[PDB]
């Protein structure tokens, strides 16, 4: 039954006593379901210490992880090029649940292409797939360029990309000076952010390997600027500005924030801005090149020192105050450019910032997961503001990220909490916030049920979620938010202290009961 | 520490002034000698601010309202004039209550006659008369209201105190009127004055001839708590567990009912001098209560303070007294054996209004910390006569103090942690000076007895260690 | 009792069994207070009709205002001059307000300077004060012009401040060439927007109404830009940015956004940025001058209408999407600059938004109150989103204003269930939030006690608040954000769409109860 006025969705049209009649009589008689008592005594034994240690002990079984597979971050990556369409060898479904990913996280299209390998290339390979492929992408969809990755079907299958590549061109589907660069993303190896490394290293490979003849180091006069796995728009923005600021010539290599970002305007572009084939071409003409996420481009450190000859430099990611810092000072003595007033004013705007929220912030709890940049990035602003970062999980991170981040969290007093786990997922963590409670969580959308779960538990034990990080899918135009930089570590500050503001509101909003603290002024 | 160097640093502030100006200032700085007890000999206050020096003090209508009428819970309070003055004052000033808002209880509120040109010119009489009505018609479980002036109630030729008496005889109700006219007075003193005159005037005597409340010869009254932060609960809690009855507390989760039953208790246990010296004096002349001064900013000056009270009472109250001290000991104890370590040897100055300056000092050489420096915005002579033997050899004092002669002396002096009113706290904070707000415990709280010490001395520990205060300076300059 | 390793503040240490029943036993034995059912019925009374209509009859009483008085406003106004000392002829506690109001919302340094004017003064006027402050004040900030604003204590006794200005100058006090301009503040008239817009009349009176010899029209090549009462420090940033890359001539008249956002680097700087005297000279050598808040900007384009010659446009202020392009466009015709393509392409985001997000925002209720040119704005873009405001007040507007909002409601259909409310006060509000309840609050931080009323009746009935507007005091830097311009607009939107969807997140967080709703993708 419905009002014609007032329409209910299903919050909370099924709160209505027939339906609720309907589904008391469903459970009763055909659902067989155990004793409510039962199921509130099992989910109190999941709250428990020893539940931890069954939780902690698995070695095989994963629940509810915290990564993706590589091709994923190699779409990423191949979208950052301009005119450039990313090529997924393999099965389709891939390249349909990567495009619904990062259509729900941008809210914005996503233009990627697969062979739609079934059983025939199951048994004789896929090249007859690649070819016709490569042609038909070419000829629809009309790209300067064909990035190609590669599906877990296709790594063990042991299909090859090069000869297949190099027979399409030799047999006539695609024009031989088309540019067709390709990379191994099993996905059985790492996460996406090893992906996107794959596939930056194959493009660079591609276009900077045959002519190191006439490349001279520091000969334009540019700094390089690889950003790695990003979904923050604003992230992008602000490296372009703090390095435009500064009188510095810079590539940004691999930028997909304007295909990413496209106006409304009655019209589709599937193709928007991009890096440009010359500047990747160029590319080891430059001063320097520097890895704004060092922790997840190894091997593209690699090929630039080994074959670029640039020195890169140690640089942890440009986030807080102390790496922000460093990063200007980096790029200040690599290009020979002062630090402009701008930049310092900006800086003093965040330490006012800062010491005008200190007194709210001071001794917090924070659960955080995320990718290793990420995480250490933010653990180090956590421990700039005097907050705790009493668990932190990286679902894809390793033994020296891991002695790294211990390392930073034993130069401070507020990091003796701290402690640091790997290869664990996110039921790992509704057992670390249930045993050892946190102030909040700091994660992504897949959070919001682990709130849920200590709710269930009473308001006393719920742990709020924060929502930076990728997937964000329960909130619009947070993908728009800036996470590097001083203005996104006063971004960051903002959101954390009026979260804090807004669970003490909510907790102190009874009336007679505990309104007493319901302050006007904080 | 060198009274010459302190003696030079004062004279060289006082040089920029013009000759009138620097005459005037040059009596309220001071340079504290312990030995001496006079303090109009060295120092002198409550005299009118120089004008255009950028004070700290506030008008007599914030002593009255926000200070003295306001946390009064039942009653409801009228900002009698324009609309600007009582919207500023509205929850500025934390004093904790527990009541439901709209039905029983308007601390956090603003009632206010919005006067407009009309108003002005033809008075506000028949205005006031009506609203009267209009609090009645929609606000009927309130148990008294006060009617606080503001600058054109007494600018033009309104008279409040007969609206107030025929409305009281009408509606049997309460209403007290305040002349608390801002230009009244130099800061917020005189409205505290004023206040508790009209307390006196209107509220104390309503209960003279009623006899029916059953007396115990262990009854006290709270006179100058007002329950900032929850201040005044810390505190009763404690007398409480020494045996004591607290029929009342002035005027912090304060009600007419206990301000009616005052007159029948025992003892007045007065916090704060200043602002409620009047009103106990009045009581002891009239009805034979004597009143004494606590201090519970400290575990010395609370345990100090309980021996005090116990000392005016019979042996078991000094037993459960001593009880109450032995149950408290490790708690307090183990709070310093945290944070003393992490704050001795540091130096404060501080610049609080009244009674706070001499008050904190406890609790801050208690963990260990040196102030090297007090003043107070509005306090009187006897103030400072306390703060002298409260106070360090060789310390700066000073009264009214500006804007700028806070900030040379902070510059000169360098002390580790100022603690002050929300006018300083962003002016320090950009030196790199770790900065408490005083006033309103910085949103924290509460700071007496053995529960608030605790927070105090986190507080301090946070404030003066942070990860900010070392990243002021950027590291390429 | 307070344990050393968890230490707890008034909430929720006044939780605990002991203090409970102390204050438990001083209720029952001393505070006389009524019987609790008394306080439930009376509650229930208060959020019903009756109580409603009876709260309407109000003629004499104001409960929960929603302005100030006048000379805020005109401190904020003198704020916005380069090295220009606010000064406020009457008593002291008046500026202590002033500044304690000030720097809770914006929690920067604010310097004002009063002549402590006493009950002596009362009978015998303020001359003497005016001279021995203005000396003062000159000698020891150092200022280059002193602004004075007038208290009501002051102007109830008739002080004529040209008359003890002229006196100050003559008698020596303070140099003859010294600028001291002054204005008429009466804080029984209208609110702060009017001392706003009568200081900066004043000053501008001050410096441009003798020299009218030498002024030509359309001389400099610029435009004036007067932004009224504004305490978004990103509406002067997104006004000043849109204007810089269109590449028109500029002058921005009354800015503070450098003075109320001051690096903490160590030293504190009394004044920072403003608009110089050349400026304020140079002003009537324009093409035109444009005002951002017209319904507060009255006597100020009377002023300029007259005496500079100008032709002020019929410009609405530029919130939203159709009132921005209307503004863009006429400075594109005065000036004759073209619209840049990166104003095209952030409108075409801010529409990419306005799909994105429309079917969380279509249909949902709003009732706002604030500044009147601010409050039309919020429902300009309301009806633009879909959005259905309610309840419509604004303490300090007036019929005229009221007329226009009507119009602008009648165009289009999603007005129909609106009413505009003038004179009104927050109970008013609480009363119409209670009766017919929207959505959501749209307001200052004054709110927050009316959703907490709203929640003592039921959750059902709780009314969440959103924080726009002026002050706000309990969440932080929140005045560092923008509501003019695209910007301004994107930023609105992420805010209304995101308080939609936490509020559904929590609606929908009952495990087995209403978690069916509890959607990981929105
Ligand atoms: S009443 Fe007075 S200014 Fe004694 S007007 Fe003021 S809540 Fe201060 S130094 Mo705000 S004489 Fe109380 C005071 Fe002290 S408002 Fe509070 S902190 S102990
Ligand atoms: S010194 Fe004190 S606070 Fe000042 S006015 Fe006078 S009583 Fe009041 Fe209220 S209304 Fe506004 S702020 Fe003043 S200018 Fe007229
Ligand atoms: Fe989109
Ligand atoms: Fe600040």
């Amino acid at each position: 039954s419905q009002q014609v006025d007032k329409i209910k969705a299903s919050y909370p049209l099924f709160l209505d006593q027939d339906y609720k009649d309907m589904l008391a009589k469903k459970r009763d008689g055909f659902e067989e379901k155990y004793p409510q008592d039962k199921i509130d005594e099992v989910f109190q034994w999941t709250t428990t210490k020893e539940y931890q240690e069954l939780n902690f002990q698995r070695e095989a079984l994963t629940v509810n992880p915290a990564k993706a597979c590589q091709p994923l971050g190699a779409v990423l990556c191949a979208l950052g090029f301009e005119k450039t369409m990313p090529y997924v060898h393999g099965s389709q479904g891939c390249v349909a649940y990567f495009r619904s990913y990062f259509n729900r996280h941008f809210r914005e299209p996503v233009s990627c292409v697969s062979d739609s390998m079934t059983e025939d290339a199951a048994v004789f390979g896929g090249q007859q797939n690649m070819k016709d492929g490569l042609q038909n992408c070419k000829a629809t969809y009309k790209p300067d360029m064909i990035a190609v990755s590669t599906t877990c079907m296709a790594e063990v299958i042991g299909d090859d990309l090069n000869a297949f590549i190099n027979n399409s061109k030799k047999e006539g589907f695609i024009p031989d000076e088309f540019p067709v660069p390709f990379a191994h993303t099993p996905s059985f190896v790492g996460s996406h952010v090893t992906g996107w490394d794959n596939m930056f290293e194959g493009i660079a490979r591609y276009f900077t390997l045959k002519s190191m003849d006439d490349k001279v180091v520091g000969s334009n006069k540019k700094i390089n600027i690889v950003p790695g796995f990003e979904t923050y728009l604003g992230n992008f923005r602000v490296i372009k500005r703090m390095l435009s600021e500064m009188g510095v010539g810079y590539s940004l290599l691999s930028d997909p924030e304007e295909v990413l970002d496209t106006p409304a305007d009655g019209q589709f572009r599937m193709y928007a801005g991009g890096t440009t084939q010359e500047e990747m071409k160029d590319a080891p003409n430059a001063l320097n090149t520097v890895l704004l996420q060092p922790w997840h481009l190894e091997k593209t450190k690699k090929f630039v020192e080994g074959t670029w000859k640039h020195e890169v430099p140690k640089l942890n990611i440009p986030m807080g105050l102390d790496w922000t810092d460093e990063f200007l000072m980096k790029v200040s003595e690599i290009s020979g450019q002062p630090i402009p007033a701008s930049l310092t004013k900006e800086r003093g705007r965040l330490v006012d910032m800062m010491t005008d929220s200190h007194t709210w912030l001071h001794g917090k709890r924070f659960a955080l997961w995320g990718d290793p940049d990420f995480v250490m990035g933010l653990v180090k602003f956590l421990l700039e503001l005097g907050c705790e970062p009493v668990h932190i999980l990286c679902h894809n991170g390793n033994k020296r990220w891991k002695k790294a981040v211990d390392a930073i969290l034993a130069a401070s007093p507020y990091g003796k909490n701290a402690t640091v786990y790997i290869g664990k997922d996110l039921w790992h963590l509704r057992s670390l916030v249930f045993t050892d409670k946190p102030d909040f969580m700091i994660g992504n959308s897949y959070g919001k049920f682990i709130q849920r779960d200590t709710l269930h538990k009473g308001k006393e034990f719920e742990v709020p979620l924060i929502r930076i990080g990728f997937p964000i899918f329960d909130r619009h135009h947070l993908h728009r938010s800036t996470t590097l930089g001083y203005e996104g570590a006063m971004q960051i500050l903002t959101t954390l202290v009026n979260s804090i503001l807004e669970r003490l509101d909510e907790e102190t909003r009874g009336m007679q009961a505990t309104d007493y603290n319901h302050d006007l002024v904080r | 520490m060198s009274r010459e160097e302190v003696e030079s640093l004062i004279q060289e502030v006082l040089e920029v002034y013009p000759e009138k100006a620097r005459k005037d200032r040059n009596k309220h700085l001071a340079v504290n000698d312990p030995a001496v007890t006079q303090s109009k000999k060295c120092i002198i206050s409550n005299k009118k601010s120089q004008p255009g020096l950028m004070t700290i003090r506030g008008c007599a209508y914030a002593g009255s309202k926000g200070v003295v009428w306001g946390p009064i819970k039942d009653m409801i309070h009228i900002s009698h004039g324009p609309v600007g003055c009582g919207q500023y004052s509205r929850a500025g000033r934390r004093n904790y209550y527990i009541g439901t808002t709209g039905v029983n209880a308007f601390v956090t509120m603003n009632f206010t006659s919005d006067f407009q040109e009309k108003d002005i010119v033809f008075g506000g009489d028949k205005k006031l008369a009506k609203l009267i009505d209009e609090v009645e018609t929609l606000f009927p479980l309130n148990k008294g209201i006060s009617v606080q002036s503001e600058c054109p109630i007494g600018l033009i030729g309104d008279d409040i105190e007969s609206v107030s008496k025929v409305k009281g005889a009408e509606l049997s109700k309460t209403i007290v009127p305040v002349r608390c006219e801002g230009f009244r007075g130099v800061s917020q003193s005189l409205g505290h004055h004023i206040a508790n005159d009209a307390v006196r005037d209107w509220v104390l005597g309503k209960r003279d001839e009623d006899t029916t409340f059953a007396s115990t010869p262990y009854d006290v009254a709270i006179i100058g708590d007002y329950n900032i932060g929850g201040d005044a609960w810390s505190s009763r809690i404690l007398l409480e567990e020494m045996g004591l009855r607290c029929v009342a507390q002035w005027s912090g989760d304060g009600s007419i009912s206990e301000i009616e039953l005052t007159p029948k208790v025992k003892l007045n246990l007065v916090h704060c001098y200043r602002s409620m010296n009047y009103i106990s004096r009045h009581m002891e002349e009239k009805y034979g209560i004597p009143w004494m001064e606590y201090n519970f900013f400290g575990p010395t000056k609370t345990i100090e303070s309980l021996r005090a009270i116990a000392a005016k009472f019979d042996e078991s109250i000094q037993k459960k007294c001593e009880e109450v001290i032995a149950k408290y000991k490790p708690e307090w104890e183990a709070v310093v054996a945290k944070y003393r370590p992490r704050l001795e040897g540091k130096r404060v100055m501080l610049y609080i209004g009244g009674l706070r300056p001499r008050h904190v000092i406890g609790a801050y050489e208690d963990l260990g910390m040196e102030v090297v420096g007090t003043g107070y915005e509005f306090a009187h002579n006897d103030d400072y006569d306390r703060t002298m033997k409260e106070m360090g050899d060789s310390t700066l004092l000073y009264d009214d103090v500006t804007g700028y002669e806070f900030e040379e002396f902070v510059k000169r002096i360098k002390p580790d942690l100022i603690g002050s009113g929300i006018k300083e706290k962003f002016i320090f904070q950009k030196m790199g000076i770790p900065f408490r707000e005083m006033h309103s415990w910085d949103y924290s709280g509460p700071y007496h007895g053995f529960d608030g010490f605790a927070i105090f001395a986190r507080d301090m520990d946070m404030t003066l260690n942070n990860p900010c205060w070392k990243k002021l300076q950027a590291p390429w300059e």
